[PDB]
Formats: C-alpha cells, structure tokens, sequence
C-alpha cells in the first residue's frame, strides 16, 4: 500500500491568520491529489481537484501549491466557519489513500 | 502423375475485356507483336467488395497487388492491403491455378512466325512466382489476340530427358492408344492385346421410392408428454 | 502513440528472429500467453500485428487475458483466447520531461467496456447525466482524455513504460512470416543424419553431376526414392548415397 | 436537483449480513464511478471499494471475500452487500462520486 | 487460499513413467547460472495451487 502521512496533526490560529500545512508522500505523485474539508457532523467537501484547479462553488481563499513530491495547502484568511478536518487523498493508485487528518481550531 | 492439366485437342476460346469464370484453373495463351496485353485481374466480384488480385506490368516492372481495388466498367491501358511486390512474333503462354490458397503461375516464352493459329508443338511451362494469397477466386478478366483454356484433373505421362525437361506427354483420357501408353508406361508400345480400363454403363435417371403416408408418427405424444 | 490511439503495424512476408528479443536483458516484462517464451523460431503464422502504446508502471499487468482494469476496459482489451507475447520496458529517460509531459493521453470515461482489439479515438464530450453536453464541458460533462504528466522524479509505478504487444494469428492461407532455424556448416562424404526443407533422412552427401532446373529442389530415382537434393543456402546439387549396410 | 440519500444502517451481530442503499437524483449512476467510503469513529477516513461504469469491481485488502457491490438499473440505487461483519467494521458509511466532482450522502450508522 | 499443495512449474524434460522428482533447485531458463538466486531467467520450480 502507498505510504502517506499528513503534517501537522493539529494547530490553532486566529481569524484571518496565515495557515500553511503540508502533505507528505513516500512515492512521487505528479499532480493526483485532492483536498477535503470535514465539518464536525458533516461529510468532507472537495475544494481543490487535481491539486491545481478550483472546484465550482469553492471560495478563492483556498488554493493548493505543488512542492515536488509533497503538496502544500494555502489559506489566505481563516474564518470561524472554516473549522474542519483537513485531508489529502492521492488518486489513480489502488488502494485509494485518505490521510489521518489535520484539525485547525480558532483561538 | 495426376494434376490439373488441360485436355489435349480440346476447345479453347479465341479472342481478338470480357469476364470469364475461374472454375478449376485457367490456361492463358497470348501472341504479341507490340505488347498489347498488359496484365490480369483475379477475384470474385472485383467491385471494391473483397480482396482481388491485380497483376500489372506497366512497361518497366511487374507489380502484384491483392488490395480491394475499385475497378472501372471497362478497364484498359493506354499508350485493406496484405501483400505488394514490384519486380505475330512472340508467344507467351500462362497457367493460373489457385489450390489451398497458393496461386501457382507457370510461363514460357518462345518466338513464333505463325499468327493464323496457335503453334502445333510441345513446350513445358516452368513456375516463376508463388502467391500465398489465401483468397477465393471465381472470375477473372484480361487487361490489354489471345486464347483462354481450362484445366482438368487428368492423369498424364511425362517424358523426361537427360536434362530434366519435359519433351513429350500423353493425355490418358484422349483415346484408347493413349490409354495403352498410360497403362504400359511407355510412349511406344508393342503389338498385341492389352487391358486398360473397365466399361460401365452410367445411369441416366434417379428414382426415389417411398410409401405415400399422410399420417404422421405421434412423436408429440412421447416427447411432449405431460407426465413421464 | 497514446494508449487510447495505439498504432497497429502489420508484419508479413519476412523472416523473424525472436531469439534476440528474449536474449536482450533490456525488457522488464517478458511473458508469453498460449506459447512458450522459447521455441518461437520454429513457428509460422500468416500475419503478425504489432501494437505499441505508453502507460505507467502500475498498468503494465492490466494487459493480460482474463484481467480487468481501466486500460483493459476503456483503452486496450485482449480476448480470453489471446495467444502471443507482451513486451514492456521502462522508458523514463525518453518519455518524461521536467514539469510534466502532457503529450500522452488516456481514455477514462466510457459507457461500456471495449470489445477485444478495439481502437477508440472519439473526442466527444462524455455525458455523465440526463442533461446533454452539446460540446460544452462543465457539470456532468467531462473530457474523455486526461494528461499523464510524466516526470523524471516520479516513482516506479508512475514512470512511463513503453509496451509492445505481439499478436499471433493463423489461417488456412500460407504462412507469410516464419522463423530461421540454425543451419550447421555442411559436411561432405560422411554418413550423417541430414534434414532439408521438405525431407529428412540418413545418408552420405556427395557432389553430383546432375543438372537441376533453377526452380527444382529435390531429386527422385525411378522407384520413388530420393537420390539428389539442392542445398537451401548454396546452389549445389548433392547426391544422397545410402550408408554402407548389409547382413552379417 | 442533485442529492444522495442513504438507508439500511442498523445494529448487526458479528457474523451477520447487511445491505445498504444509495439512491441518486439528477445524474446517472451507471455512467459514473461510484464508491463506498466508511469512517470509523476516533480515527481518520477509510476507502473501501469502487465500481466502474462498465461493471468492474474492486475492494480494499481488508474486505476481500466479505463485501459485495451491486446496482439495480431501474430505480438507480447503489447497494453495498457485506457478509461476516467484524468488530473493526463499525463505521459511518458513505456513497460518493470518484471523479469530476465529489458528491456525498447524508451518511448512515452501522454498528457491530 | 490453501498454499500447502504444490506442483512443479518448470522442468527441462518430461518425466519417465513412475518417476518422482523432489528437487528444489532453481530453474535456469537462460545461459546465466542462477547460483540459488531467484530473478530473471531464474524461477523456483514449484508453484502453489492456492
Ligand atoms: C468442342 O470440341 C468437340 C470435340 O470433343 C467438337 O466436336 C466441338 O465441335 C467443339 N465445339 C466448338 C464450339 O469448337
Ligand atoms: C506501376 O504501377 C504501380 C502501382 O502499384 C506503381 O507503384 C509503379 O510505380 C508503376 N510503375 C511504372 C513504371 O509506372
Ligand atoms: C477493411 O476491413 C475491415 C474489416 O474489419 C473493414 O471494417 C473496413 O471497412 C475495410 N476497409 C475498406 C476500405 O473496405
Ligand atoms: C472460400 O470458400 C470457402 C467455402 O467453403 C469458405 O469456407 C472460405 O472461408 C472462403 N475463403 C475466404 C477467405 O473467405
Ligand atoms: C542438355 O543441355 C546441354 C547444354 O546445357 C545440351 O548440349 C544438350 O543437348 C541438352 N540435352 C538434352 C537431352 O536436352
Ligand atoms: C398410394 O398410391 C396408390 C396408387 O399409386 C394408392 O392406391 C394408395 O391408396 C396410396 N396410399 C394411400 C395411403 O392413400
Ligand atoms: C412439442 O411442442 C413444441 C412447441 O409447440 C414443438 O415445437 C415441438 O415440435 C413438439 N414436439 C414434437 C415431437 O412434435
Ligand atoms: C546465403 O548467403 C550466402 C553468403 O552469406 C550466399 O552465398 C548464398 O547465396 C545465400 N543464400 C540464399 C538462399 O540467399
């Protein structure tokens, strides 16, 4: 199975702060990575597909920037309604891998 | 040996581009003075429906193709593909047969000075090219005087010289003297009485006799029974 | 060529030596279906098809009879009764570029699986719902071709692989392609076990004074036995003298 | 217009069997890649299985020989049949779309 | 999968009648010796039924 671990496990930031997380992959994926936002009590929601394109209906404040094998998420302005669990899931490889999750809270 | 050989003293059609059948194998005889006849077409429909043979010598090289060509109503020469190869004073004889997907072509060239009739004599046609076509052929046509023959599975006795060429032949189904020659395996036979074949009167009609019964056997009672 | 637009090459009317393909050590995958990897030089076929395409390392195993997959369903399907050999090797040094190579495309969305040996090159916008696309991409309207994006730093499963598929088909029609068996040097004046194009036998091969016709290969005596033969390589007529034998 | 609804969850003893349903509206199930994705409480999200548009089926390494996916043509409902449930299979199951967009049902609870 | 039952997968020549071969020597499919190491042209002679 492909090895994939998210970093960091959890963090806290204020409203409008700059939040940067990383997604680490042991095997190199070219561009096949998606980002998801799991609200508490709600299903995850796709924001970035193919790690470089914006899904329709998603605000522009969410972006994915490739950094070689690893891929980094970008948050321009954090809001209290953005409290969710962050996942990166590599695709085109079976089994499909969903990460442990990254929790971002509002301090 | 027994193979497709043209029967001796048989009728061959004399021409001066019709489509003719390819029933068992066709012998082609052509007399040339200015290179009129250029090639041949072999196939079944020859109307861009299936694979057909196109052998054309366009004045510099002999070209053989097996493509599904779209031919004209009257093809002539002025003054999916699987295979492709690029190479009265005279008589050119040809034999075309297609056995087990092998198209055998035999030919022989000789000079002549008689144009009134095909020359009377003996000559053997050697094979030059063999075609692995695997294609059924039922009709043909000639692309441009010439003669068209037909080949029949008749037994022949072939005379071989010291050089291995065929100098004479005997048609075993022509006349009883040739039957004697074929039975004795000698071109010259001695005087006497010999047994060569057996005479059988062939039947002329076919009679099928069955009783006239309108009642059908009850197979529906057995095969379609409710309870077994 | 791309995997969705794989090219087909017809091979016929030539001699093929399959021994140099096995004894090359440059191919990562060498498996034959129906026939053995060896003994390919003794087989004859009417025609041979050569299909070539570029895929990633993970999709190499998908080209096999009885197997499924994206490539097997929507890009290239083999029949269950397929016979032949599949050639594949790594091609990261030739098909990968810095920043991603988009020249190679793959078909992903299709209504039904492909029938074996089907080539689909349609660029119609795929309708994923009850709403027609009318040639406009958007919701429930996805383009059927996507970019591989090969990179030289990609992993083993993500590296591009060049795959060549050999198809062996037979028919009653004469075999146009055949393999060359090794021909040992001719030896003369010895009791040897010989074999030629059409016949085998045991005898002594001596030089003859016979004059064969240019098309003839075999000679026969009176009582339907072979007395002379033509060598398939050198135009020399060789008599077959039977080896010395007799009762004791 | 477009919404995925799930049903069939409940409390199942170990060694039992259950069948889930996922009815779709606004699109065609058979022309798109479907998947069943579960999530055990207290941990991350876990993929289980997918089905192709042509009918090809695959499953995760933990569910070989136990899970079965199917689809009824007329009512356009996606099903997941499971057999011999284990204690680690207690998770909240979802039905989703693999590519071009992500569509998620409301979720159902399966407890073993 | 029951992997205890095995069958011989490669051999150079066919067996004689009532011959029992239990050798586990690595099959040499080429001109390169195997030296007991599996790999290219070097296959284990036994295959599991499963
Ligand atoms: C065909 O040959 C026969 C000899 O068997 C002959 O009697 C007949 O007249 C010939 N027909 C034509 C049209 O030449
Ligand atoms: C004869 O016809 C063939 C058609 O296949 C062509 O390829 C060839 O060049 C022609 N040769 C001449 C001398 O016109
Ligand atoms: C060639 O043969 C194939 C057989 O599958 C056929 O589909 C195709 O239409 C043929 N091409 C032509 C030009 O007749
Ligand atoms: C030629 O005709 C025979 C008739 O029995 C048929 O079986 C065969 O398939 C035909 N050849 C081709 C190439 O179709
Ligand atoms: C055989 O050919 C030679 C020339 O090569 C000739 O002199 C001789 O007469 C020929 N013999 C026969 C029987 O044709
Ligand atoms: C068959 O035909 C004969 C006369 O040819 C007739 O007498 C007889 O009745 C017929 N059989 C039946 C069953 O009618
Ligand atoms: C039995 O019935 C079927 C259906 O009508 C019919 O096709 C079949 O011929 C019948 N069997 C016999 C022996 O008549
Ligand atoms: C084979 O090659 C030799 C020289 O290498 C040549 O003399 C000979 O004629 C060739 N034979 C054929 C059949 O091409």
């Amino acid at each position: 199975d492909i090895q994939m671990t998210q970093s960091p496990s959890s963090l806290s930031a204020s409203v409008g702060d700059r939040v940067t997380i990383t997604c680490q992959a042991s095997q190199d994926i070219s561009n096949y990575l998606n980002w998801y936002q799991q609200k508490p009590g709600k299903a995850p929601k796709l924001l970035i597909y193919d790690a470089s394109n914006l899904e329709t209906g998603v605000p522009s404040r969410f972006s994915g920037s490739r950094s070689g094998t690893d891929f980094t998420f970008t948050i321009s302005s954090l809001q209290p309604e953005d409290i969710a669990t962050y996942y990166c899931h590599q695709y085109d490889n079976l089994p499909l891998t969903f990460g442990g999750g990254t929790k971002v809270e509002i301090k | 040996t027994q193979d497709l050989f043209l029967p001796f003293f048989s009728n061959v059609t004399w021409f001066h581009n019709p489509v003719l059948p390819f029933n068992d194998g066709v012998y082609f005889a052509s007399t040339e003075k200015s290179n009129i006849i250029r090639g041949w077409i072999f196939g079944t429909t020859l109307d861009s429906k299936t694979q057909s043979l196109l052998i054309v010598n366009n004045a510099t090289n002999v070209v053989i193709k097996v493509c599904e060509f779209q031919f004209c109503n009257d093809p002539f020469l002025g003054v999916n593909c699987t295979f492709e190869y690029v190479s009265f004073k005279n008589l050119r004889e040809f034999v075309f047969k297609n056995i087990d997907g092998y198209f055998k072509i035999y030919s022989k060239h000789t000079p002549i000075n008689l144009v009134r009739d095909l020359p009377q004599g003996f000559s053997a046609l050697e094979p030059l090219v063999d075609l692995p076509i695997g294609i059924n052929i039922t009709r043909f046509q000639t692309l441009l005087a010439y003669y068209v023959g037909y080949l029949q599975p008749r037994t022949f006795l072939l005379k071989y010289n010291e050089n291995g060429t065929i100098t004479d032949a005997v048609d075993c189904a022509l006349d009883p003297l040739s039957e004697t020659k074929c039975t004795l395996k000698s071109f010259t036979v001695e005087k006497g009485i010999y047994q060569t074949s057996n005479f059988r009167v062939q039947p002329t009609e076919s009679i099928v006799r069955f009783p006239n019964i309108t009642n059908l056997c009850p197979f529906g009672e057995v095969f379609n029974a409710t309870r077994f | 060529a791309s995997v969705y637009a794989w090219n087909r090459k017809r091979i016929s009317n030539c001699v093929a030596d399959y021994s140099v393909l096995y004894n090359s050590a440059s191919f990562s995958t060498f498996k034959c279906y129906g026939v053995s990897p060896t003994k390919l030089n003794d087989l004859c076929f009417t025609n041979v098809y050569a299909d070539s395409f570029v895929i990633r390392g993970d999709e190499v195993r998908q080209i096999a009879p009885g197997q499924t997959g994206k490539i097997a369903d929507y890009n290239y399907k083999l029949p269950d009764d397929f016979t032949g050999c599949v050639i594949a090797w790594n091609s990261n040094n030739l098909d990968s570029k810095v920043g991603g190579n988009y020249n190679y495309l793959y078909r992903l969305f299709r209504k039904s699986n492909l029938k074996p040996f089907e080539r689909d090159i349609s660029t119609e916008i795929y309708q994923a719902g009850s709403t027609p696309c009318n040639g406009v991409e958007g919701f429930n309207c996805y383009f059927p071709l996507q970019s591989y994006g090969f990179q030289p730093t990609n992993g083993v499963g993500y590296q591009p692989y060049r795959v060549v598929v050999l198809s062996f088909e037979l028919l009653h029609a004469p075999a146009t392609v055949c393999g060359p068996k090794k021909s040992t040097n001719l030896v003369k004046n010895k009791c040897v076990n010989f074999n030629f194009n059409g016949l085998t036998g045991t005898g002594v091969l001596t030089e003859s004074n016979k004059k064969f016709l240019p098309f003839q290969q075999f000679g026969r005596d009176i009582a339907d036995t072979t007395d002379a033969v033509r060598d398939p390589q050198t135009l020399e007529i060789l008599d077959i003298t039977p080896c010395s034998f007799g009762g004791v | 217009e477009v919404q995925l609804v799930e049903s069939g969850g409940g409390l199942v003893q170990p060694g039992g069997s259950l069948r889930l349903s996922c009815a779709a509206s606004g699109f065609t199930v058979s022309s798109n890649y479907m998947s069943w994705v579960r999530q055990a409480p207290g941990k991350g999200l876990e993929w289980v299985s997918l089905i192709y548009s042509g009918g090809s089926t695959y499953y995760a390494d933990s569910v070989k020989g136990r899970f079965t996916i199917s689809r009824h043509n007329s009512k356009n409902t996606l099903y997941l049949q499971m057999n011999s449930l284990r204690a680690e299979d207690t998770a909240v199951y979802y039905c989703a779309r693999i590519y071009g967009d992500y569509a998620w049902g409301q979720g159902t609870l399966v407890t073993v």
